[PDB]
């Protein structure tokens, strides 16, 4: 009976809402009223990584905070040495319809994929000098939106088929499938300790998943449009979202709700990317309007801007040592700022 | 190394018809859903017509029955047949695969005069 | 489709029982985390040109 179920779901939604409402005893702006604003944050362009020939769609820092890689519709997957600007590798892709990439913690692999619906793993230090695809991860029935390695043998993926998945790279098999999202999954982020991860989707919701158990613990609502980007807060008890509704939000896991919204009423274009600074004081967000905004994560004000791309900022990334923010753009350059 | 090429827009009299095409440089339409969006002068971009990988269509209420979205996988093309056009359909129409994380065409301007 | 409504209510049924902490206490611990570390955050504070790995 479709009636008795929608009627139950409705009542359970109201009951989740009232339980959440009776917990929201205070706002973050009250809690941080003693705290002073950060300075004007005025980061400078330290590097312009030149080489890609068309729109960059993604990028990811290596854990050493020096090597990064970037994926463009030009057909290339470039691993850069950000200190020098020298290209360490320029891997030609089989499918140029690329949408994500990932640098494995170990530095030994990168991953990449897009409208091919496949997450390709590339071996970086081989016997003899070549860089070759060591594994294709097929199974999704829609586009690969994001991917993140846990280690050399495990990678989590998100897709436009409405699911995420954990993969064993040796076997090429989906160990676990994460279902629940009712729209395309556009982004994901691993918790620091990699036992949980969060996903964001076109259903306007974010979900927290237990990797080992294979199930959704928590669904977070409030966004009015697609969640294009998502990032864990470094203590693991919170994350931030970027959406087409022009807002970033900060969600706390233990509260099971939104703590804060970051938006100006005169910014109405979509967010592409979000990243916390090392301490979490700053939330960086890229926009369709060509700029990054630097937000004070505590005070909800804009502290500064990274302005230096001639088309949209599509992706960004802060280093593990906190020394730098990388931007990637549709104008075909990446920039390193601090 | 990729091209999403739109064509078929222009100026048409109210009640007339336009056949927008969207031609991909590869076989992307055969393993993904796609979407046609539009953006009028100083409003937000909205979905207009979408097609799943298996061929189920879905339209915005303002166009339902007038706009039909079809697909020819063997030539990496989709078509948006737009019939009995009205002034409020005037906008830039975009071809898309992969939503906001994905691939867009440059935009085709559609102008409907009375 | 009834398959899915059942999985949707099963998930809602699990979420109804979650022990939720007070937003104030969450905001306090969030603040204190940031306050402990933001003096040392290179993107807040600034890096001295000698210590900046991205020199000219």
């Amino acid at each position: 009976e479709l009636d008795q179920l929608r009627q139950e779901a409705e009542q359970l939604k109201n009951q989740i809402r009232d339980a959440r409402k009776a917990c929201a005893d205070a706002t973050l702006s009250q809690i941080t009223n003693n705290i002073d604003p950060v300075g004007r944050i005025q980061m400078r362009t330290r590097r312009t990584l030149r080489g890609h020939l068309a729109k960059i769609y993604a990028m990811h820092w290596g854990t050493d905070s020096r090597l990064l890689l970037s994926a463009s519709q030009d057909g290339k997957l470039i691993i850069w040495d950000s200190y020098t600007t020298n290209k360490v590798h320029a891997i030609p892709l089989r499918s140029s319809w690329v949408m994500t990439c990932a640098y494995a913690p170990s530095g030994n692999y990168v991953a990449c994929g897009g409208l091919d619906n496949i997450c390709s793993i590339y071996n970086l230090k081989t016997r003899e000098g070549n860089v070759r695809v060591s594994r294709e991860l097929a199974g999704h029935t829609g586009y690969l939106s994001c991917c993140r390695f846990l280690d050399d043998n495990q990678i989590v993926t998100s897709s436009g088929d409405t699911t995420c998945a954990l993969w064993d790279i040796e076997t090429g098999q989906q160990t676990t499938t994460f279902t629940g999202h009712t729209g395309d999954v556009m982004s994901l982020s691993l918790a620091p300790d990699t036992r949980l991860f969060v996903s964001g989707a076109c259903d306007a919701s974010a979900k927290l998943w237990d990797v080992r158990e294979g199930m959704c613990r928590q669904t977070f609502t409030g966004h009015e449009s697609d969640i294009n980007a998502i990032c864990f807060f470094p203590n693991g008890n919170a994350f931030a979202t970027g959406s087409d509704d022009a807002t970033c939000r900060l969600f706390d896991l233990r509260a099971d709700q939104e703590l804060m919204t970051y938006s100006h009423d005169n910014i109405i274009c979509g967010i592409t990317s979000v990243s916390f600074s090392k301490s979490g004081r700053l939330l960086l967000a890229g926009y369709d309007d060509f700029n990054c905004n630097v937000w004070d994560a505590l005070k909800a004000d804009r502290a500064g801007v990274l302005a230096g791309h001639d088309n949209r900022v599509s992706c960004l990334g802060v280093t593990d040592d906190g020394m730098a923010v990388a931007t990637g753009s549709w104008d075909s350059f990446l920039k390193i700022w601090n | 190394q990729v091209q999403l090429v739109e064509s078929g827009g222009g100026l048409v009299q109210a009640g007339g018809s336009l056949r927008l095409s969207c031609a991909a440089s590869g076989s992307i339409f055969s393993i993904n859903a796609m979407g046609w969006y539009r953006q009028a002068p100083g409003k937000q971009r909205e979905l207009v017509a979408a097609i799943t990988r298996g061929g189920r269509t879905n339209y915005a209420d303002s166009v339902k029955g007038r706009f039909t979205l079809s697909r020819d996988n063997a030539k990496n093309t989709v078509y948006l047949q737009m019939n009995s056009l009205k002034p409020e359909d005037t906008a830039v129409y975009y071809c898309n695969v992969g939503r906001s994380r994905g691939y867009w065409g440059q935009g085709t301007q559609v102008t409907v005069s009375s | 489709e009834k398959d899915k409504l059942k999985m949707e209510v099963d998930q809602l049924k699990k979420e109804v029982t979650l022990e939720r902490m007070l937003v104030s206490k969450c905001c306090e611990e969030f603040r204190d985390y940031v306050e402990e570390r933001s003096g040392e955050d290179p993107l807040v504070k600034g890096i001295p040109e000698d210590k900046n790995p991205f020199k000219e």
